[PDB]
DNA sequence: CGTTTTTTTTTTGCATGTGCCGGTCTCACACGTGCCTGGAGACTAGTAAGCGCTTCTAGTGGCGGTTAAAACGCGGTAGACAGCGCGTACGTGCGTTTAAGCGGTGCTAGAGCTGTCTACGACCAATTGAGCGGCCTCGGCACCGGGATGCTGTTTTTTTTTTGGGTAC
DNA sequence: CCAAAAAAAAAACAGCATCCCGGTGCCGAGGCCGCTCAATTGGTCGTAGACAGCTCTAGCACCGCTTAAACGCACGTACGCGCTGTCTACCGCGTTTTAACCGCCACTAGAAGCGCTTACTAGTCTCCAGGCACGTGTGAGACCGGCACATGCAAAAAAAAAACGAGCT
């Protein structure tokens, strides 16, 4: 549903690797189910550290 | 001539790169590594591609993470710069490292 | 028996570039030099400790050949479970 | 008209109480915040004392550990006196938070 | 309310046992918000274990399941 | 025997879960292989950081 | 050059902890009984897997070329790091305050074992369609080139704060 | 007021790269088919676990006394923290070098599938001492207690590397 979600914000018809880390990283429930769990292909949520942006 | 500050390409490849899901170690270099470490437990094995593909994504996610564990014990040390200190020390916390 | 290939030293095969991505990736902005070998000193040790037990679980099922699925194996049993190769 | 100097009692203690393995939380006061707390999910529950000790051995257990982690974090940003941030990030490198 | 039971000087002792010299003030209020988090989680599933057995008296074995499931494994009760 | 070493240093005639503790956090390898164990009445090893100690 | 210094070694006196001599006491290790159930034994029964033979997947290795990524050097921005000063949040300690701990007793909720019964799952045989391996098509998504637009860094536009001589009050 | 000046800022212009577009191509999604085996139906048989009963363990309540511990306040020390000056490591960009990756090639190790044979372990029923619950004894370890001695701590003086002049060229 959520992996779905992602796939058409990202404007694609096919869920994918990439979608199903989006959906259950963004969910808290999902993300704690699945902490000790790689996603193959998945990368990782664009996080940037706010101490290192610009001045 | 064009010249962007010191950080400022730093930013945009971090972006780039979150961004994207790709392997970001040469899948050459990494089997050859893969080979010659299997090599010490038992010689003459052989690899499914998927099994060198298993061990790719394990190894570059692990460190991803380690990465993120260890910029944070930098900016924890007042600081931006990662350092030898920072893996040391998210590993000890981790318990990777005695 | 034995045919070509003996060993080698890919370890250095990790360009600094490459190392640099993963840290990029893990948002870091600034990196040491010292950083490059220490990562190297580490990622050894993981593969050192999965490839003994993905090697363990090919010796169990008398093969020559490891299979993705032996590496899944031991990857879970090191409680780094890895999901898109099986099991 | 003797004193000692804000810091060479603590290092007293410290030394003391490692070498040492009895409970360094009062045994009451614990075996209520077990009551008060598992009332929460269910009322009218009672409580073998060794499952109040089993309890009270791990939760020292535990923060003594949490502890050697938060002072670990703390001397890695050049300091002695740990802080709230030194045990939040701890945590955060365990996995015990996000 | 029973919260506090866990005293500022208890706490100390703790982090003398952690290896620790000077604590900050806000620590104890910290310590307090974590130990509590560690007993819900550890309690609430030995609880799930009592009220499976149908018993209304939580059992050390109740508690020794229970820390073994969060990671904790406690030798010296049953086992 | 790792224990029962313990003992005889403290003269103990008798093992405790102290004598247990200290044999095994000093052996690399039982500590790891008992790394995610809690033991009873066992304390940690006496052990003050270089940066706490006096010059 | 020989004056104020900090301040770095030196007794200096001081307080705890560690015993190593004593000595007394208590309860938990230690060991002994008695009986009961869980492992020993011998026979049977069935199939798991060890063995030999075959299939043919898929893992290896080598080429040759294209061009993306690895490498190396230069230059200067900016971030690490040390130094130093200013502020108070912590520790130390003795005095007052509380309530934990101990040993005890009184009470019964509920833990836990026992003998009975029957509901439900394993087990066993036949059926039969769910879900697999295989095959084939066409539209999602990779690829590419072109343009708009957000975004960085370098100039200029102006507009403050550390400072700065006149002016009445 | 009308300067700084320097710092700090605003925006104006100019430039670079990423985002989103249609125009293009192919291969992997998605489905349909035909078949094998694994899920279903039906029936039987054996026992898991539910239930009622009872025993009795141990968890809860309370109480009064003896400190051990918590609390509380006070005084000042040492450490958190900011600010600043310095110094070079790292990031940015470019020219130079490297071999990863591409699409294909042929080779064949060995992964995996089959069928048979058999030696191995479940499964039973009989028998019995190993190992349990129970119960008794007594010496280790708790617990002092004090002297003595070695460890480390907080002071209070005494030698040893700055600040402070005057004061020639």
């Amino acid at each position: 549903e959520l992996a779905g979600n992602a796939a058409r914000d990202n404007k694609k018809t096919r869920i994918i690797p990439r979608h199903l880390q989006l959906a259950i990283r963004n969910d808290e429930e999902l993300n704690k189910l699945l902490g000790r769990v790689t996603i193959a292909q998945g990368g990782v949520l664009p996080n940037i550290q706010a101490v290192l942006l610009p001045k | 001539p064009h010249r962007y500050r010191p950080g400022t390409v730093a930013l945009r490849e971090i972006r780039r790169y979150q961004k994207s899901t790709e392997l970001l170690i040469r899948k050459l270099p990494f089997q050859r590594l893969v080979r010659e470490i299997a090599q010490d437990f038992k010689t003459d094995l052989r690899f499914q591609s998927s099994a060198v593909m298993a061990l790719q994504e394990a190894c570059e996610a692990y460190l991803v993470g380690l990465f993120e564990d260890t910029n944070l014990c930098a900016i924890h040390a007042k600081r931006v710069t990662i350092m030898p200190k920072d893996i040391q020390l998210a590993r000890r916390i981790r318990g990777e490292r005695a | 028996k034995r045919h070509r290939k003996v060993l080698r030293d890919n370890i250095q095969g990790i360009t600094k570039p490459a190392i640099r991505r993963l840290a990029r990736r893990g948002g870091v902005k600034r990196i040491s030099g010292l950083i490059y070998e220490e990562t190297r000193g580490v990622l050894k040790v993981f593969l050192e400790n999965v490839i003994r037990d993905a090697v363990t679980y090919t010796e169990h099922a008398k093969r020559k050949t490891v299979t993705a699925m032996d590496v899944v194996y031991a990857l879970k049993r090191q409680g780094r479970t890895l999901y898109g190769f099986g099991g």
